[PDB]
């Protein structure tokens, strides 16, 4: 659906992917800082738009972005009818 | 011991470590009062509610006391006494220094001051009072009971404070308080009316030199004048031991009318109203369980209430009427707020104090003032119960209960109520423009008048006439219909009108029938927010989140303004257009076919001239043939002695526009202007430390609702007031 | 004397509570 | 996709013609006791024994009954959701990391990345007539 | 006539003849009903 | 007891199983089997077109002159047939899910299609017409009761 | 009148009805063409 962004100022506290109730994030293997694992999106087709994911990133200027597309469908609007 | 007060944020721990920035002086005002959000025990809680019930009381004191004795140094009572008609009742006098000078309220006898509009002269006509002596007796009386109870609060706070089984015993409350309180209240007043109100009443007939006429304490074992009238009341003869009441026919009697020596109504009717009252809700109140092992046993009542439709029936409220709070707060606020407002549609049709319908002043000040608050307080009782339905609830002790089984099928009750809320909102409005059209069309054949295309609302007929011919049959031991609006003479005194019927011709349809369709939209609102609060077809989180916050990111497109008390704040808006149009209507109809002057014929010339027969069928009618009237001389009305009061109208519309101004805009756009100027300030050496921060969405919406409300009831209250002092 | 609309008043009584009443008890007993 | 549901009278919040004609989620856990409890199409009900097969319209009222009904209060922690086709189909949408842990694996999904400083950022001043967005580095 | 409306006019045709018509018409196709289903 | 599962959100209500509805509802002509789509447009514009004159026949702006009979007759004529022509366009136009919601407990008919369609929209031309007609007849003499005067 | 025709008496109703019938209609099955082709 919408797009997301990453970057390298992930600190590792992982308190977005425990907020996303929408499974687009996950920990992948890294090396740089003591994170060894950063966050990243996998599963982008389910994106909402609700960015509560940055809102949990305690990060100077926050690690995480969605930059909020224009391929929207019923999975990106969320429609039970 | 003042060692306490400084140390703010005593009551949240994280407000009271230090003023970051702006934001912490806001929200100091914000959290000052629900404890409910400071910890979990209930004892507390009880305990502080009780020590603010006591100072709102203490300032009730405190407030009546003091107009009291203003009324008795500063008000022309005692010589607007003899002559009520002449003289208009006035207080607070205004101070001799540059600027308020000009605004001497003199009413005759040189009394300057302001002329009041509250009618506290009218209960001290009937009070029978003569001197201010006593009357300031009174008012250090009521202040000192002010303090008593303040202090009687301090202690039962700080020495010895209930505890917490003394909470739920709602028993012994309603017992209490049903006979206890109200019957013996309103029994020992009517003893007091009995015993001086309707003697110095008959002394007010003729100019029977009001303070020669002696004191209670010529009556108190002085029979002789008790005697003089109602041969009954020698002593009282004491029939009641002899069960024999028929003498007692001097007094305690049942006219029921209006009494053309008074102004108002006969007084006896009153009394032994009263008395009824009484007695009546003392043997209701003595209804329920106690301590002697007898009564209702109230849980099991609504047990048994259930069948095939019902589910189970009423099981399993009690949880919620004890446990939590703001279900009881919301439920009372909503009678208390409908009580109000039938009291306010009541007492213009049955004036129970001397010279109220032929003092054309105070009567639709105080309607208008508690119809407002009847409303403005409903509203919170709604908003009570969301905060019930978000804070208060159980998965456990809600099976199937009555309660549950509307939050099943919700979706197919609220699609019938749009359903007929569309359906009343066009069928009446687009049926206005119609006829507006069809007026500016050149076809009036086409109008909905009587003289024109027909409809009658034959229901309200029917049942004012079947209320007419009451007494004899329906009331065989009654002398006059209850009232005069529905049927009986046109009663009056001098050449101003104090009661006729009212008639109901055309107009009253769509009037009647857009009152419904407001009311059913507001109802709309209301309940959706209060069905769709914890869960919503999308929203899954609602109650898992909160009720007071903006928005859930531009998820969906927007969900901005998903929360509840933005519903209650479309709801107050709404609310807002149909007390305003509901007083529209009443001061119209009241001064253009009930209110005027009467000539010796009886000839009611009424002041407008009957304008709803005319105009108020089309739009364009309605400004023209309202508000020409409802200004044409505020415009001019100052600029002399008793018209200086240049009225804040002029003035309020900038408090609206101002008002609008928050609503449109966001707040990024003032945050980036509050950085810029930082920068300046900056610059010169002159930052503040704490750093300012703009407002928050909800508080901004909030102010300017606020603003805007305020804006427009003072706007209006400007116009209707002027507007009586233009005829009173 | 006599009467008026009040007689459509006395058929408007009718039609439901024993109109629809009577068709109960009598379709209970499966026609 | 057990013969078995929570006890539950009915309502109006049920599902639609989309439902059983574009897709249906489902949702299955283990709950040897019954405990009354909530449900985000309006109601309550009570949970069966063992297996409990739920069965909804949408995807997100099962990850919030998962996360903050299910192991947040009640400490079950192996709920299996999946998103039932038209005609039949099934798709192990999750776990997609088995244990729910969201953070742990020895090695992940490796591909794309984008580690770069915003300050140095791509602009339509530079890709013109293009496609693309900042995603360049 | 009296004080009444023209009812007792024109309300007996259809209780005399198109109501027993209809009465008729749906006990015949009632007494050939399939079944086992039958209104 | 719903319909097939009673988590699913329709409601046994006794006003939509009740057996008097559901027989009252089966046999109308939208649903009775047995019958041609043709028969089904001629029997709802008969329905239609011999209702639909009345509200403005003595309500329209002609209402008390000496015509508004004709002129309600024409009225009623030109409704129906911008209503076939609506009907006739959704046909034109119809195919994305090509079904009708379906909760009588059988499928209405093979009547659910645009071929049948249009034959519906025709029969319906036909019979709103007949039904103008025959009741501009039925209220063409006043004196239709005036010669009975009973 | 003037020294004009009829004309003015009814041209309005073709431009003020019909043509905007044709319009949406031919606009409404524009909207749902199928592909890659439409007119
Ligand atoms: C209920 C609240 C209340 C309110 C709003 C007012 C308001 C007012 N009082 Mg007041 N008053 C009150 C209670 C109240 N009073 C009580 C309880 C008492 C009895 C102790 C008085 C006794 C009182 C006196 C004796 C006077 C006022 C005066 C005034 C006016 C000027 C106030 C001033 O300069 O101080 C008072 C200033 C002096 C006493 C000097 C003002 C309208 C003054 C005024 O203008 O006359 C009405 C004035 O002379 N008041
Ligand atoms: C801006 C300058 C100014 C000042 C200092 C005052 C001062 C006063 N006015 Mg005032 N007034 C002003 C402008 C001003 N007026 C204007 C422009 C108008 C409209 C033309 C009025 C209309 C007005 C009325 C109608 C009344 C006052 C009253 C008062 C007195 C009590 C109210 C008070 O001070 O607050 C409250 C302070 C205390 C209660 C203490 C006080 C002497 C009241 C008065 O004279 O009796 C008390 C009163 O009834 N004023
Ligand atoms: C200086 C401003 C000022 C102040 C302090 C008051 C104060 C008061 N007015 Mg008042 N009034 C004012 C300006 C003011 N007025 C103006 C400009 C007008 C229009 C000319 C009036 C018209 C007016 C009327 C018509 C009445 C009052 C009344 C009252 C008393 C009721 C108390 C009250 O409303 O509590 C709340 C406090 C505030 C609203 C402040 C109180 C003493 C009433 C009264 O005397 O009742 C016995 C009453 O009937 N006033
Ligand atoms: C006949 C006995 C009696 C009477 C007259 C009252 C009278 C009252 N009770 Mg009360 N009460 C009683 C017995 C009684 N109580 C008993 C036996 C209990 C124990 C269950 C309580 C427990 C109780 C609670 C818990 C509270 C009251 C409160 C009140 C007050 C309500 C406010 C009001 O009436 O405004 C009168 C207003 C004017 C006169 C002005 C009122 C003074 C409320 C309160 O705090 O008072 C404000 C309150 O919260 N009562
Ligand atoms: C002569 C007057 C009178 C009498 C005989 C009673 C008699 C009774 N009252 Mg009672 N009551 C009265 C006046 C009276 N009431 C008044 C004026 C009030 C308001 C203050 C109450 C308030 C009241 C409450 C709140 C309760 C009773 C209860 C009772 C019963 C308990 C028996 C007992 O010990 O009371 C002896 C009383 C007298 C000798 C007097 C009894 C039937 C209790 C009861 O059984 O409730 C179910 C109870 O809880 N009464
Ligand atoms: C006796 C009447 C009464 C009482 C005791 C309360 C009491 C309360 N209200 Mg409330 N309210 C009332 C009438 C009342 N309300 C009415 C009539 C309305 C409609 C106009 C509202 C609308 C309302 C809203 C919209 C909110 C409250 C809130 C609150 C709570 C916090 C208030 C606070 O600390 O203010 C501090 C703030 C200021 C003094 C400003 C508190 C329990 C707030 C809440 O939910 O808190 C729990 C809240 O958001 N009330
Ligand atoms: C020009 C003023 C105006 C008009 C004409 C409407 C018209 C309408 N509003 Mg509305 N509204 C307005 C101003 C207005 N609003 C403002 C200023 C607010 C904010 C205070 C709202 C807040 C509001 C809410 C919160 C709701 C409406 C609803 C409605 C609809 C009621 C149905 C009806 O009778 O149709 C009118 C048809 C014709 C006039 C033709 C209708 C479309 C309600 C709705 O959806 O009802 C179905 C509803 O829920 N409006
Ligand atoms: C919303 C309520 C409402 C109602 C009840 C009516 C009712 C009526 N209108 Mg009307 N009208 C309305 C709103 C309404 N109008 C509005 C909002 C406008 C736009 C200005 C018009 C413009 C309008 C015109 C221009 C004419 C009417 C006419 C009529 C009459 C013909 C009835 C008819 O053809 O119905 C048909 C109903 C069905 C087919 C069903 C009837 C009394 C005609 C008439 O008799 O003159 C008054 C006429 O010439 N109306
Ligand atoms: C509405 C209102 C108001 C008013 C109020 C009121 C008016 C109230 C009332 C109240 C009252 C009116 C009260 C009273 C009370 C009383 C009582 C409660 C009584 C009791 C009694 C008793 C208890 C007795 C005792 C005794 C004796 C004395 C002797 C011996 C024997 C005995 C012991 C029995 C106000 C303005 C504020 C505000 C606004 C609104
Ligand atoms: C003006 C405005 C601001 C700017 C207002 C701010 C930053 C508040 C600053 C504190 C105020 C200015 C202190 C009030 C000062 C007192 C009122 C004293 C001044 C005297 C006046 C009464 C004349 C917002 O932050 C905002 C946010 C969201 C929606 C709309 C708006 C909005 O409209
Ligand atoms: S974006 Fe935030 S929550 Fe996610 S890994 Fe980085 S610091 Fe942790
Ligand atoms: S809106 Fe935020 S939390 Fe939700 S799926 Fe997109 S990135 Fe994740």
């Amino acid at each position: 659906s919408h797009s997301v962004k990453i970057y390298d100022t992930c600190i590792g506290c992982t308190q977005c992917v425990r907020a996303c109730p929408t499974d687009v994030l996950e920990m992948v293997p890294w090396d740089g800082c003591k994170a060894g694992q950063i966050a990243a999106s996998p599963r982008t087709e389910d994106c909402v738009g609700c960015k509560r994911c940055e809102t949990a990133c305690p990060t100077d200027f926050l690690s995480i972005r969605v930059y909020l597309s224009n391929a929207e469908t019923t999975r990106s609007m969320g429609l039970a009818y | 011991s003042f060692e306490k007060w400084g140390q703010p944020g005593h009551f949240d721990r994280t407000l009271a470590k230090g003023p970051k920035t702006t934001t912490w002086i806001w929200n100091l005002h914000a959290l000052a009062h629900d404890f409910d959000t400071h910890t979990s025990d209930l004892e507390d809680i009880s305990r502080k509610i009780f020590a603010a019930h006591f100072g709102q009381l203490a300032v009730i004191f405190l407030w009546l006391s003091g107009m009291e004795f203003h009324g008795a140094r500063f008000s022309n009572y005692e010589a607007w006494l003899s002559d009520p008609i002449g003289i208009k009742p006035s207080a607070q006098v205004v101070w001799p220094i540059v600027g308020q000078d000009i605004l001497n309220a003199d009413v005759g006898g040189g009394f300057h001051g302001i002329q009041i509009t509250s009618g506290l002269f009218q209960v001290w006509r009937a009070a029978g009072f003569t001197n201010s002596f006593q009357l300031y007796v009174t008012a250090i009386g009521g202040l000192v009971a002010a303090a008593l109870m303040l202090f009687a609060g301090w202690f039962h706070y700080h020495k010895r404070a209930p505890k917490l089984e003394w909470f739920q015993n709602a028993e012994s409350m309603l017992n209490h308080h049903l006979a206890g309180l109200l019957g013996l209240g309103c029994l020992s007043w009517a003893g007091h009316q009995i015993h001086v109100a309707l003697p110095v009443n008959k002394l007010l007939d003729a100019g029977v030199a009001p303070k020669d006429i002696p004191l209670p304490h010529e009556f108190i074992l002085n029979n002789s004048l008790m005697a003089e009238l109602y041969p009954s009341f020698a002593k009282g003869l004491t029939p009641f031991w002899t069960l024999n009441w028929g003498q007692y026919a001097d007094f305690l009697t049942f006219k029921g009318g209006l009494n053309p020596v008074t102004g108002g109504l006969w007084l006896t009717d009153t009394a032994h109203h009263h008395l009824a009252l009484a007695v009546l809700f003392i043997v209701a109140g003595h209804m329920y369980r106690t301590n002697w092992g007898i009564g209702h046993s109230i849980k099991e009542i609504l047990e048994n209430h259930k069948g095939p439709f019902t589910g189970d029936g009423h099981k399993g409220l009690y949880e919620n009427m004890t446990t939590s709070w703001h279900a009881q707060l919301g439920t009372n606020l909503a009678m208390l707020g409908s009580l109000t407002i039938i009291v306010a549609h009541h007492m213009y049709a049955m004036p129970p104090y001397p010279y109220l319908a032929t003092d054309y002043a105070t009567a639709l000040s105080i309607f208008t003032h508690h119809m407002w608050i009847g409303g403005f307080l409903i509203v919170g009782g709604a908003a009570h119960a969301t905060i019930f339905m978000v804070r208060d609830y159980d998965p456990a002790v809600n099976q199937n209960n009555v309660l549950d089984r509307v939050i099943r099928h919700r979706d197919a009750i609220i699609s019938h109520l749009n359903w007929v809320c569309m359906f009343l909102g066009f069928h009446s409005f687009g049926l206005y423009i119609h006829n507006d059209t069809m007026q500016a069309l050149g076809r009036p054949q086409d109008m909905f008048s009587d003289t024109a295309i027909q409809l009658q609302p034959v229901f309200a007929q029917f049942v004012q006439n079947i209320h007419t011919l009451a007494p004899g049959s329906t009331a065989p031991n009654a002398l006059e219909p209850v009232s005069y609006a529905f049927g009986g003479g046109v009663v009056a005194v001098g050449g101003k009108i104090a009661m006729m019927p009212i008639a109901l011709g055309t107009a009253d349809f769509m009037i009647h029938h857009i009152h419904a369709f407001q009311i059913h939209v507001t109802v709309l609102i209301l309940l959706k927010g209060f069905l769709f609060a914890r869960n919503s077809r999308l929203i899954p989180d609602k109650a898992n989140l909160g009720f007071r916050f903006p928005c859930d990111g531009p998820g969906r497109g927007g969900t901005c303004q998903v929360s509840g008390w933005d519903h209650v704040f479309l709801g107050l808006f709404w609310m807002f257009n149909t007390i305003a149009i509901a007083v529209y209507h009443f001061s119209w109809k009241m001064q253009s076919d009930v209110w005027g002057t009467i000539d010796p014929d009886g000839t009611i010339a009424h002041i407008t001239g009957g304008n709803f027969a005319m105009s108020a069928n089309t739009i364009n009618g309605w400004l023209r043939d309202y508000q020409w009237a409802q200004a044409a001389q505020v415009i001019q009305s100052y600029g002399s002695a008793l018209s200086a009061y240049g009225l804040l109208f002029l003035g309020a519309h900038f408090v609206w526009a101002f008002s609008l101004m928050f609503l449109f805009s966001g707040r990024g756009y003032w945050q980036e202007l509050i950085e810029s100027i930082v920068w300046a300030h900056n610059k010169l050496k002159v930052a503040p430390t704490i750093q300012p921060r703009a407002l928050s969405i909800i508080q901004g919406r909030a102010v300017g609702v606020a603003h805007y409300l305020l804006g427009a009831i003072v706007t209006i209250w400007a116009f209707f007031e002027a507007r009586i002092i233009s005829v009173g | 004397m006599s009467i008026s609309d009040t007689q459509v008043f006395v058929a408007l009584v009718i039609a439901l509570i024993p109109g629809v009443l009577a068709f109960r008890l009598a379709t209970e007993l499966y026609k | 996709l057990s013969g078995q549901t929570p006890i539950f009278g009915g309502s109006t919040g049920g599902l639609l013609t989309k439902a059983f004609r574009e897709e249906k989620y489902v949702i299955t856990w283990t709950s040897p006791k019954e405990q009354v409890f909530e449900m985000p199409t309006g109601g309550a009900a009570i949970m069966r024994q063992g297996p409990n097969k739920l069965e909804l319209a949408r995807k997100e009222y099962c990850i919030a009954l998962g996360g903050q009904q299910l192991r947040a209060k009640f400490r079950i922690t192996d709920y299996k959701i999946y998103r039932v086709y038209p005609n039949g189909e099934v798709q192990y949408l999750h776990p997609s990391d088995g244990v729910f842990p969201e953070k742990v694996n020895e090695g992940r999904q490796k591909v794309g990345y984008v580690d770069r400083n915003i300050g140095k950022n791509p602009d339509p001043a530079k890709l013109k007539f293009s496609g693309m967005t900042t995603y360049n580095a | 006539m009296f004080s009444a409306s023209f009812l007792p006019s024109i309300l007996v045709p259809l209780t005399g003849l198109v109501f027993p018509a209809i009465a008729m018409a749906l006990l015949l196709i009632y007494v050939e009903r399939e079944d086992p289903s039958g209104i | 007891p719903s319909r097939r599962d009673p988590q699913i959100g329709n409601l046994e209500t006794p006003i939509n199983n009740s057996s008097l509805v559901k027989w009252f509802i089966n046999n109308l002509p939208a649903y009775r089997p047995g019958i041609t789509p043709l028969r089904r447009g001629l029997e709802v514009g008969m329905a239609h077109g011999y209702w639909l004159l009345g509200p403005f026949a003595k309500l329209g702006p002609l209402r008390d002159t000496d015509v508004a009979n004709i002129a309600g007759l024409l009225a009623t004529l030109g409704m129906v047939v911008i209503s076939t022509l609506a009907v006739s366009l959704y046909a034109a136009t119809d195919p994305p899910k090509p079904v009708a919601t379906v909760t009588v407990p059988n499928p209405p008919d093979t009547f659910d299609t645009t071929e049948g369609w249009n034959t519906f929209a025709s029969g319906f031309l036909i019979g709103g017409v007949g039904g103008a007609v025959v009741a501009y007849f039925i209220l063409a003499n006043i004196e239709l009761i005036q010669n009975i005067f009973k």
